[PDB]
Order: C-alpha cells, then sequence, then structure tokens
C-alpha cells in the first residue's frame, strides 16, 4: 500500500505512507525496488531509491519494510560474499543464471534452505535467560564454529529448547516467555547497520595483534581492538599486508570490505583470497577463505550501498566479537568512501565544508573508528571479544591535508604509513618506520614485560638507533663517514644492519613469511647487544669492522634463521649467535 | 617509596569518594522514600470523594480554558465515572462564565486503572492529536521537581 | 629505610579508612533522623500543591 | 503561587527532515523550550526549537532524527528552556556530555535550578585579574603568566601531548599560597574525545587524589553531535554557580575547543545558515564569545573563574577561523610547537607566539621580582633574533654568524635546551627558573641589551 507520486531520478515521493518512521527501508515500484526514506513531508514520504530508477510508472505500489537499513547475522555468514546492501553475489549468479545482477533482485543475505547441524547448550527448558547469552552453538563450518547466542535487547524464561539436530535457517530452535506472552526466536537475527551491538563495557586494550611481519610486530605494535591506518593507493602493497594478516594474524575472523574500488581490483581480489590458505598449528592446510567474509563493492554499484557496506561490514565484525571471537576488519579504501560520501552529500544539497566534503564526515568516520575496540561481551558466559579496524587510507595526490586522511590521523591510533618510495628502494615491506608512528606502545607494557623484560628497552634503543641514522644519512651526506666518530660509524653500520635485515622483511622467500613474536625479539636482542659490545669497545672503525666481520655475519644469520627450521631451534639458534657475537666483541676487546 | 605512596593515596581518595557517594545515595534514596510516601499521600486523597469532585471540576475547567479547543475528549477512571458524569456540564457551565462562550462538546467510555489512574481527567482534542494530560499522579512528579531545591533547603541537618 | 617504612604502612591507612567509614555513617544516620522529623512536613507541602488548583 | 500546570503533549508532528523535526497546531509555543519526545517505539530523546513561526515549530532533536513517524510519535513541552541541576555536592563526579551521571551514582539533588546560557555578568561589575595562579609548569608561570581570572588557551595540533599537559595541569594545580576550602575546584568539560583518551582522563583524576575537588564533564565522539555543544554550556554553568555563588575559585578546562567548532559547523550546516570562513557558521564569533567571554572575577563577589581551553589547528595553521577568532577573543595563547616535539621536548612549549596579555598585572609587588618583566622581554625578542641568526647561517653557512650572530645562536640553542625543558613532575618554583633565565639573558653581552636597561637586572643579583 502505497503510491508513487513524484519520480525526480534518484529521489521519489510517494504518498500514503503516513506511519512511515524515518530511515526507514521501502520497497518502490512492481521491480521492488529499494530505497531509503529520508524526508516525511506531511502524509507523503522521500524515498531515495539506490537502484536505477527508470521505467517507473505513477502510481507503482510502494511497500514499507518495518525496519531501517539491517544486515540479516546468523550462521552461514562466513565464506561467502555480498554486496554493499547486504545481498549475496555468488548465490545471485547461481541461481539468476545471467552474468550482470538484476534490477530487482530478491534473494536472501542467507539461503534459509541449507541445513546446519545445530547442537544446542545444556540449559535448562524452564530456565531463564537474557540478551547475550551464549544458548547454543552450530557447526556452520570447520575452524569457525559459530557460538549462537541468544538475540541482544531480549531477556525472557525460556519455555523450549530444541535437541541437536539437523535444522533449516527458517526453522525455529528457540522460544522464550518473560511476560505472558511467548516469543519464539529462529537461529537468523538482523541488526541495523548504524547502530552498534549492544556492548556490557568497554575494555582497555591489553594484547597485540601479530600481523607476521617484523616490522610492524616490533617498531610500531598494535593492540587488539587498535585503529590502523594504511596510506596506499597503488602497488597493491596494502592488498598484500591484507593478504598476510588473513594468512597469520590472530584475528579468529577477517572481514574485508572493498568499497567503490576498480571493478578489476576487485576481481584480483576475488580470485586471490580463495587461492590463499592459512596453515594450523597442527600443520594442516585449510583455506582462509572458510574463515573470511568478502564484502565487496565496485564503482558500478549504487553509491549509497557503497556507503553503508562499511556499517555493514562493521556490523558483521560485531556479530563476531560478541560472540566471543577477536576479528579484524579492513576497509580497502576509505578515501572510496568519502566519495560516495561526497556523492551523496551533492545529491543531497548539503552545505560543503572543506573541498566539497559534508561538514558531517568527522561525525560518522569518528563513530565508524570508535565502533571498534576490545569489549566485554554481553550475556554470559563472560568472554571477551574485540574488533581491531586496518582501514586504508588512499589520499588523492598523496597530500595528507585531505580532510579525510586528516580526520582519519586524528581518530587513528596507529598509522603504519606505507611509503611508495621504499617500493622504489626495492623494500618489500615498504614500511616507513620514520613517517609512521604507533599511539599503542604503553598498551603493550604488560605484554612486553611478561614476555621479554628487556624488550621495552631494546624497542627504544631501536627507535633512537633509527632517529640516529636518519641524521647521519645527511651527515655523512654533508662531508663523510670518515669525519663521523668511532662511536657513531658503529651506530651507522648497526643502523644500516637492522634496516637491511630486522626491519626489511621480504616475506617472498619461506624462510621470512611468518615471523613469529620470539623469532623476531630474539633478532632485535641480537641486533642490539652487538652494537652495544662494539659501543665500549670504542677502537678503530676499520679494525672494529674487519675484526667483528664474523659478529656481523652471525647477527644476519638471525634473518637467515626461521620458523620454518623450528621455533625452540630458531630461538636456541639465536642465543648461539648473540653468545658467540658476545664472545667476538670481549675476545678482541 | 616515593613511587609507591601514590598507591595509598590513590586507596584513601577511592575510600573517601566511596564513602561521599554512599552518603550521598542515602540522600537519593530518602528523596525517593518521600516520593512514595507522597504518592501514597495523593492515593489516600483520591480515597476521598465528596470535596474530592470539586478538584476534579477545577482540573477540567482549567485544561478546557488552556486547550481553547471548540471539542474535546475526556477520559476518567472507572472510580469516579459516577462522579465526572455527575459534573458533566457544569464545568462547561463554569468555563462559558470564564470566558464568554459556547461550551463545547464533551465525551466521556475507557478507564485505566484505579491506582494507576489516581484519578486526575485527560481533556483532550478531537482526534487525539493534542493532549493535555492532567492526572493527579502525573501532577505529582512536576511539582516533585520544582519543590526539590525546596526540600534540599528544608533538609539542613 | 624500607622496613620502617613498611612497619608504619602497615596498619595506619586501614584504621584511616575505617574511621573514615564509621564517620561516613554516622552523618548517614544524622541525614536519616532529618529526613524522618522533616518527612511529613515535606509530603503535606507537596500534597497542598498538588491539591491546589485555581482558575 | 500561580497554579501549576502539566505539560502539553503533542503529536501533531506534519514532516521530517534532516536534523529537524517539525510540528504543527501547537498552542502556545515558546522559543527554545525543551522538548522530550518520545518515539512510537517508547523511546525518548530530548531537543530545542529552534524557531517558532505561527501555529508550526521547527525542533532540532538531539539523538538524531532516525526512527520516527508521522503519525505515532509525541512531543511534550516543557515550556522552559534548558535548566541544569547545579548544587555543591556535584563535585567528585563525572557526567556525560548532556549532564547525566556516569559515575554510577545517584542523580544530583539541586541547590537550586540555574537557566544555561546564563545572562552577562554587568560590565560595570566585571574586575580585572590580579594573583597569579601555581599551575604546577614551569614555563608557564616563568614567562606568559596567568592571572586569577585571566583566560589562556593552549595551541597545539593534532598528534601532540597537550592531552597530557592538561592533565599535569589539572592534577599540580594549586594557588600560589604565598584556604584549602576554598582552593581550586577544577572543573573539567571534555568536548569530543575517544574512548581511550577519556579512560586516559578518568584513571587519571581518579588515581590523583584530587577527585575530591574535580568534576568531569565527558563527551565522547559516538555521544549525539548536538551533546557536544551544550557540554561547554553545562560545564560552564556549573563553573559560575561554584564560583561566584558558592564561592570558591575555578579552574575550568576545555579540551578539543577545534572539536566544538567542528560541533557548530555540523549543526549550522544542518541548518543551513549564512557560511563564514572555511563553510563555519557567521556567528561562531558570538558563539565563542558566549564560551570564552565567562571567565572573570566579579566584585561583590570573592570567587573567582579561569579558564584554559585548547585547541586545535586543523591543518597546523594558525589562520583557520577557529584560531583565528579564539586569539581575537581570548586574551594571548600558549603555543606548543611541533619541531621541539621532534627535538624530544617533553613540554614543547614555543615561546615565540607564547604571551599573556594580562602579563603585565600578573606581574607585582606582591608575586615575582621586579625584573620579571625585563626578564621576560628579554628572553622573548632575542629567541626571535637568534631564530634570524639561525635562518641567516642556514641560508649562507658556518662562517656567516658572526661574533653577535653566533652569540645569539648560543643564547637560542642553550635556551631551548635548558629552560625550556622541565620533569613531568616539575615544580620548577619562579626564582630558581628565573636565576637561569639570568644566565641565559647574560649569555649575550651585560651592556648590547638594548631594550632592557642594565639596572633593572642590575637589582636582582647572580648567585
Amino acid at each position: 500500500y502505497g503510491y508513487v507520486r513524484k519520480v525526480s531520478g534518484p529521489v521519489v515521493i510517494a504518498d500514503g505512507m503516513n506511519g512511515a518512521a524515518m530511515y526507514e527501508l521501502v520497497r518502490v515500484g512492481h521491480d521492488n525496488l529499494i530505497g531509503e526514506i529520508i524526508r516525511l513531508e506531511g502524509d507523503s514520504a522521500t524515498i531515495q531509491v539506490y537502484e536505477e530508477t527508470a521505467g517507473l510508472m505513477v502510481n507503482d505500489p510502494v511497500l514499507r519494510t518495518h525496519k531501517p537499513l539491517s544486515v540479516e547475522l546468523g550462521p552461514g555468514i562466513l565464506g561467502n560474499i555480498f554486496d554493499g546492501i547486504q545481498r549475496p553475489l555468488k548465490t545471485i549468479a547461481i541461481r539468476s543464471g545471467d552474468v550482470y545482477i538484476p534490477r530487482g533482485v530478491s534473494v536472501p543475505a542467507l539461503d534459509k534452505d541449507t541445513l546446519w547441524e545445530f547442537q544446542p547448550k545444556k540449559i535448562g527448558e524452564g530456565d531463564l535467560l537474557t540478551g547475550g547469552d551464549l544458548y547454543a552453538t552450530v557447526f556452520e563450518n570447520s575452524l569457525m564454529q559459530h557460538h549462537v547466542a541468544l538475540p541482544p535487547d531480549a531477556m525472557g524464561k525460556v519455555t523450549y529448547v530444541a535437541p541437536a539436530g539437523q535444522y533449516s535457517l527458517k526453522d525455529t530452535v528457540l522460544e522464550l516467555e518473560f511476560q505472558g506472552v511467548k516469543k519464539s526466536f529462529t537461529m537468523l537475527q538482523a541488526w541495523p547497520v548504524r547502530t552498534p551491538r549492544p556492548v556490557s563495557s568497554k575494555l582497555a586494550a591489553d594484547t597485540p595483534l601479530l600481523t607476521g611481519q617484523r616490522v610492524l610486530d616490533a617498531l610500531f605494535p598494535s593492540v587488539l581492538g587498535g585503529t590502523c591506518a594504511i596510506p596506499g593507493a597503488f602497488g597493491c602493497g596494502k592488498t598484500v599486508i591484507s593478504q598476510a594478516l588473513s594468512k597469520y594474524s590472530n584475528s579468529d575472523t577477517v572481514v574485508y570490505v572493498g568499497c567503490g574500488e576498480r571493478g578489476n581490483e576487485m576481481a584480483e581480489v576475488l580470485m586471490d583470497f580463495p587461492q590463499l590458505t592459512m596453515t594450523l598449528p597442527d600443520g594442516r592446510e585449510e583455506s582462509v577463505m572458510k574463515r573470511t567474509t568478502l564484502v565487496a563493492n565496485t564503482s558500478n554499484m549504487p553509491v549509497a550501498a557503497r556507503e553503508a557496506s562499511i556499517y555493514t561490514g562493521i556490523t558483521i565484525a560485531e556479530y563476531f566479537r560478541d560472540m566471543g571471537y577477536n576479528v579484524s576488519m579492513m576497509a580497502d579504501s576509505t578515501s572510496r568512501w568519502a566519495e560516495a560520501l561526497r556523492e551523496i552529500s551533492g545529491r543531497l544539497a548539503e552545505m560543503p565544508a572543506d573541498s566539497g566534503y559534508p561538514a558531517y564526515l568527522a561525525a560518522r568516520l569518528a563513530s565508524f573508528y570508535e565502533r571498534a575496540g576490545k569489549v566485554k561481551c554481553l550475556g554470559g558466559p563472560e568472554r571477551t571479544g574485540s574488533v581491531t579496524i586496518v582501514g586504508a587510507v588512499s589520499p588523492p595526490g598523496g597530500d595528507f591535508s585531505d580532510p579525510v586522511t586528516s580526520a582519519t590521523l586524528s581518530i587513528v591510533q596507529v598509522f603504519w604509513g606505507l611509503d611508495k618510495k621504499l617500493a622504489q628502494r626495492k623494500h618489500f615491506p615498504s614500511v616507513n618506520w620514520l613517517i609512521s608512528y604507533s599511539k599503542y606502545s604503553t598498551a603493550l607494557e604488560s605484554f612486553y614485560e611478561q614476555f621479554d623484560p628487556d624488550f621495552i628497552n631494546i624497542r627504544t634503543k631501536a627507535r633512537e638507533v633509527l632517529q640516529r641514522e636518519d641524521d647521519l644519512n645527511e651527515i655523512v651526506q654533508l662531508v663523510g663517514k670518515d669525519a663521523l666518530a668511532e662511536g657513531d660509524k658503529i651506530t651507522l653500520e648497526t643502523a644500516k644492519l637492522l634496516r637491511e635485515d630486522y626491519l626489511a622483511q621480504n616475506a617472498f622467500t619461506p624462510y621470512d613469511k611468518f615471523c613469529p613474536f620470539y623469532k623476531s625479539v630474539w633478532m632485535m636482542r641480537n641486533i642490539i647487544h652487538f652494537y652495544n659490545l662494539a659501543n665500549q669497545a670504542v677502537i678503530t672503525y676499520t679494525l672494529i669492522k674487519h675484526r667483528l666481520g664474523d659478529l656481523f655475519y652471525r647477527l644476519v644469520s638471525q634473518k637467515f634463521e626461521d620458523p620454518a627450521e623450528g621455533e625452540p631451534a630458531l630461538v636456541a639458534k639465536f642465543k648461539k649467535l648473540h653468545e658467540d657475537l658476545t664472545a667476538g666483541f670481549r675476545a678482541l676487546e | 617509596e616515593k613511587q609507591v605512596e601514590i598507591r595509598k593515596k590513590i586507596e584513601y581518595s577511592m575510600q573517601l569518594n566511596a564513602s561521599r557517594i554512599k552518603v550521598l545515595q542515602a540522600q537519593d534514596d530518602l528523596v525517593s522514600n518521600m516520593m512514595e510516601a507522597a504518592s501514597k499521600e495523593v492515593l489516600n486523597v483520591s480515597r476521598d470523594h465528596n470535596s474530592y469532585k470539586k478538584l476534579l471540576k477545577g482540573l477540567i475547567v482549567q485544561s478546557l480554558l488552556r486547550l481553547k479547543e471548540p471539542a474535546v475528549l475526556l477520559r476518567c477512571r472507572k472510580d469516579d465515572h459516577h462522579l465526572v458524569e455527575s459534573v458533566l456540564e457544569s464545568a462547561k457551565e463554569e468555563y462559558a462564565q470564564k470566558l464568554q462562550v459556547h461550551p463545547p462538546e464533551i465525551i466521556v467510555h475507557h478507564n485505566a486503572h484505579g491506582p494507576s489512574c489516581s484519578g486526575g481527567v485527560v481533556v483532550a482534542s478531537r482526534d487525539g492529536k493534542i493532549v493535555c494530560e492532567n492526572t493527579l499522579d502525573a501532577r505529582l512528579d512536576v511539582v516533585f521537581r520544582k519543590k526539590l531545591p525546596e526540600i534540599r533547603k528544608q533538609l539542613v541537618s | 629505610e624500607f622496613q620502617r617504612k613498611l612497619a608504619e604502612s602497615s596498619g595506619d591507612s586501614g584504621a584511616n579508612v575505617k574511621r573514615l567509614e564509621q564517620e561516613t555513617e554516622v552523618k548517614i544516620h544524622h541525614l536519616n533522623a532529618g529526613a524522618e522529623k522533616i518527612q511529613y512536613d515535606v509530603v503535606q507541602m507537596l500534597l497542598k500543591h498538588v491539591t491546589t488548583v485555581k482558575n | 503561587e500561580g497554579t501549576l500546570e502539566v505539560a502539553m503533549e503533542y503529536r501533531t508532528v506534519t514532516g521530517v527532515a534532516g536534523p529537524l523535526v517539525i510540528l504543527d497546531k501547537v498552542k502556545g509555543p515558546k522559543y527554545y523550550e525543551i522538548v522530550n519526545i518520545r518515539l512510537g517505539d517508547g523511546t525518548m530523546r530530548r531537543g530545542q526549537v529552534l524557531e517558532v513561526d505561527g501555529e508550526k515549530a521547527v525542533v532540532q532533536v538531539f539523538e538524531g532524527t532516525s526512527g520516527i513517524d508521522n503519525k505515532f510519535t509525541t512531543v511534550q513541552f516543557t515550556g522552559e528552556v534548558l535548566k541544569t541541576p547545579v548544587s555543591l555536592d556535584m563535585l567528585g563526579r563525572i557526567f556525560n556530555g548532556s549532564g547525566k551521571p556516569i559515575d554510577n551514582g545517584p542523580p544530583i539533588l539541586p541547590e537550586a535550578y540555574l537557566d544555561i546560557s546564563g545572562s552577562s555578568i554587568n560590565p560595570s561589575e566585571r574586575t580585572y585579574p590580579e594573583e597569579m595562579i601555581q599551575t604546577g609548569i614551569s614555563t608557564i608561570d616563568v614567562m606568559n603568566s596567568i592571572a586569577r581570572g585571566q583566560k589562556i588557551p593552549l595551541f597545539s595540533a593534532a598528534g601532540l601531548p597537550h592531552n597530557e599537559i592538561a592533565a599535569q595541569i589539572c592534577r599540580q594545580a594549586g594557588l600560589v599560597k604565598r584556604g584549602e576550602e576554598d582552593n581550586f575546584a577544577i572543573v573539567f568539560a571534555a568536548m569530543g574525545v575517544n574512548m581511550e583518551t577519556a579512560q586516559f582522563f578518568k584513571r587519571d583524576f581518579e588515581e590523583n587524589g584530587s577527585m575530591e575537588r574535580v568534576t568531569l564533564f565527558l563527551n565522547l565522539a559516538n555521544d549525539p553531535t548536538i551533546e557536544r555543544i551544550i557540554t561547554p554550556r553545562i560545564a560552564l554553568t556549573t563553573a559560575e554557580y561554584l564560583a561566584y555563588e558558592c564561592g570558591k575559585h575555578v579552574l575550568v578546562i576545555l579540551t578539543d575547543m577545534s572539536s566544538y567548532a567542528d560541533a557548530l559547523r555540523e549543526v549550522s550546516a544542518a541548518r543551513e545558515e549564512v557560511p563564514g570562513r572555511r563553510g563555519y557558521p557567521g556567528y561562531m564569533y558570538t558563539d565563542l564569545a558566549q564560551i570564552y567571554e565567562r571567565a572573570g572575577r566579579i566584585e561583590g563577589r570573592k570567587g573567582s573563574i579561569t579558564q584554559i581551553p585548547i585547541l586545535t589547528m586543523p591543518n597546523d595553521d594558525i589562520t583557520h577561523p577557529t584560531p583565528d577568532l579564539t586569539g581575537y577573543i581570548t586574551e594571548g595563547q600558549i603555543y606548543i610547537d611541533r619541531q621541539l616535539q621532534n627535538r624530544q621536548i617533553y613540554p614543547p612549549i614555543n615561546v615565540l607566539p607564547s604571551l599573556s596579555r594580562l602579563m603585565k598585572s600578573a606581574i607585582g609587588e606582591g608575586m615575582t621580582r621586579r625584573d620579571h618583566s625585563d626578564v621576560s622581554n628579554q628572553l622573548y625578542a632575542n629567541y626571535a633574533i637568534g631564530k634570524d641568526v639561525q635562518a641567516m647561517k642556514a641560508v649562507v653557512g658556518e662562517e656567516a654568524l658572526s661574533s653577535e650572530d653566533l652569540l645569539y645562536l648560543e643564547f637560542l640553542d642553550k635556551f631551548e635546551r635548558k629552560f625550556v625543558a622541565q620533569g613531568a613532575y616539575d615544580s620548577r618554583n619562579i626564582f630558581q627558573s628565573l636565576d637561569l633565565a639570568w644566565t641565559l639573558l647574560r649569555i649575550f653581552p651585560r651592556e648590547l641589551l638594548h631594550r632592557i636597561p642594565g639596572k633593572t637586572l642590575d637589582q636582582y643579583y647572580s648567585r
């Protein structure tokens, strides 16, 4: 009920929706085109139809949905591919047969006909439950046992508990009665993209992310729930780091939200992710895509879907953290989302603030970033989840003055600062140690102290050596390395060794593909100990260079030492190399 | 010792904050008890029948005047529903006396729960779009915030 | 130094905290007494206003 | 008293667009009447009526307009402007942006309701600031001082430790004492901060032991953007009540002044108003004035409000509209240097733009020394000449610095090394610091000094 009255391109004015709410999705026309209610002038409403509006005839029925933009969560969310407006692309291709996306596709987000092995918890049939209770668990797949939980904002005395059996999504398994009425609950549930998932309490970020690359793991640690920004636009280095995360991160699962990027890059990512596989601690091979949910949005896709894709992905991540799993969410291009925002603002005739962006850029971006952190879950049993965002910045023209970049830097905690110059310098990690910064270093206090009490001192010394190196570079460019003091020459040489071996991790070789925290910390300790034991010797710089060349080779062997040789074996080799360097430094001097 | 005695200072600060916030919690609990006693006394007043009627007529007159509508839809509790049916158009005549005007149409019937309604009148307007709600229970807790500074002044020791 | 400091610290802070708690309890008792004294006067004044209707 | 009346309850919302809810057929509206809208789902949120016309009334809600139905939402007219229940008990607690308690404690029992956006102090009544403040930082008290009633902000771009500096000032704050019951009662507004920074502030204030005398007004970025604008108003209302009508001196701190400005730009753009520079609203001078122009010493009362906001240069440009308006209004500034921060200086204050307009009255015979003004002038002027000497050396060479220029460069280097630097908890008193300040002044020749007369420093004696 409800007929269109004014269809002016993207905006559609329809009478009859006296009871429509602000920001409520509504279906328009025979083709069931989807649009959002924005202006509720009088008895009529205003529908911003996402898809093409061509062909609509006046008095075409408009059907209300009684729900804002919501993503249907639950089991089976993993693995599949979804658009910005939560449309399953693979199932659309299978069912429709044709290649193109039909104008008016209505495929449900999750196939409700597929059967999952539902295993209920031992909760009593006559017990009492509230929101967030882990009332059951369903085996959606291997490696990602889906701990289904009672829907938030629902508290009731349970009446029915389904047994362990193969059930469909449309099948009901739960029913509760707090008041006189009894309401049944299914395995599938919904949540608006805008409103965040309820949390009992935000938690202080304590446990770091292990990316698998020595440079980020050591120099610039990022904690669970820590915001990260990547300045990557060309060379697909951001995609390289994303693949490294998907393969080796501590994240129990990963969500990649590709919005507004070029179609060919989306095809490359969609073909690259299935190829990648993540090794288990047991050593057997298991696909990363089984634990990864990918959300793609090309430029051809509707702009509003591209804007809302970010909230869709972050809501999926919120579901994953609420079910008590550490999860990482990667935004392929925040600048693309900013472009979508500017397009929407222009379509809505908003007053521009800075370089065409709408004034509310800061609020939306800050809210999205602040929706990620270490979280105390809702309900019982008490478990802790975490969403950490590694959303990538793609400034046009490579200028930080862009408003989106400035806002992100104001909000982001860790900025890894990838530079194309390092790629031009044949550096595979391509992480600019100088222009990048970490603000979560203090958060690593307890963790680093427990792992290695001297690790904090080692990291501080390494930062000091990096600063001394960036100074000594221009110092040598001034007159030469000879004029530098012997201790200064040792500092320069040790900084060069650090950059060549520790900081620069090839990751193409099997031995350097993954660098654990133990191996990286031991390599840093060996390098800093060699540099220190060389410090008190100053002896001629050339003389120490020739006499301690074996020590330098042994230190470089720490890079050769790999977890592929075994973690205890690598630790023993690093300890032996450190002992050999100490003996060489002490005996010769 | 210098960096540890800060822990003792923090412990003292936490203890003092807990003590004072507990005192303030007791204060607010006393305020809530006062509100509950006021509600119970309001119910006791609602138990009155004869003199209780004139207050209802005054409420109807004032609500009709401040609304200044040509037709209203008034709803009352089942208790005193006979009383409101008795007062009937006497309130309309009183309003026409207050301001020279033709008395509006008054329609009375569904009732809220006795204790919940606690008397009062919801005069409202045509189609229920505009509502002048005057339940005594709602009239109270409006006076409460206004008089709270006076009560805090009253609580000297 | 450390032994004298720990000997001094072991007990004084706890005694001060207990004394503060006792003082807070006494103040709460006095406040409750005052509230009990003023309860009916406050109730009557509030009741008078809600009953008070004119025009 | 005139008989009470219960609030009207409307349902005639006749159009919604943007952050605005349009009503109709309203009987007796009131400008800026606070309205508490209740939706069909049963949830409630507040808002202000920004315009009244005929029987219409345009309301800008607080929590956003999402989920509002043109036929089920109900609007209620409280018939009064926004009032904050200020009371003496409000000390030692925390509050949300709107002022709701968040310290797990009972709501404030008000001594008296006070309408926020309070009337201006009569200009004749206002009196000049005359007493210095011991913030606990050396470089502020030594030069570019603060008077108990003087407003002065902290300029600091993004990524600088200005929040840590504010925390240090708040914990180390105190009177010169050259008492405790009327001592500094710090009010700490927090306009749009990150959750991590909020936890930082909460922990630092709770552990400091100053929670017995400090009230926080935390407002995160996740809060509604409009709720950010009323925060530094509620804070100043409470400060006014505590200082003027309760006596104790207040040292108000506002954080992220730029965030308040951003909150204003967003609201104004939603309202579709005439834009000033950079798209900021034209009347922002007025609304920054209504915030800043409150601290001061009223004559009839012994209280005193001191204003220490913290700005953030958006593009690290002092020419941005927000710092421009601030510097127009705020009576001085303290400047923090990014380059000095890169030089690994914990208090990276750049003394070249750091000036206090009321320092002339902060100094005197009651406090400081007779050579304080002259020492400040010399250490403020010779630094610029040393910077010019450094520039000339850079554009020519090392030999360019002559026998006079080299002295200026050495003075600049030693000044950046010794005087400016300070410990994370350094309460370096004025005299011990001024001794080395005169040492720096005497690095340059004792007779080449142009502006200062030698007799003024001769009143002081070395060692």
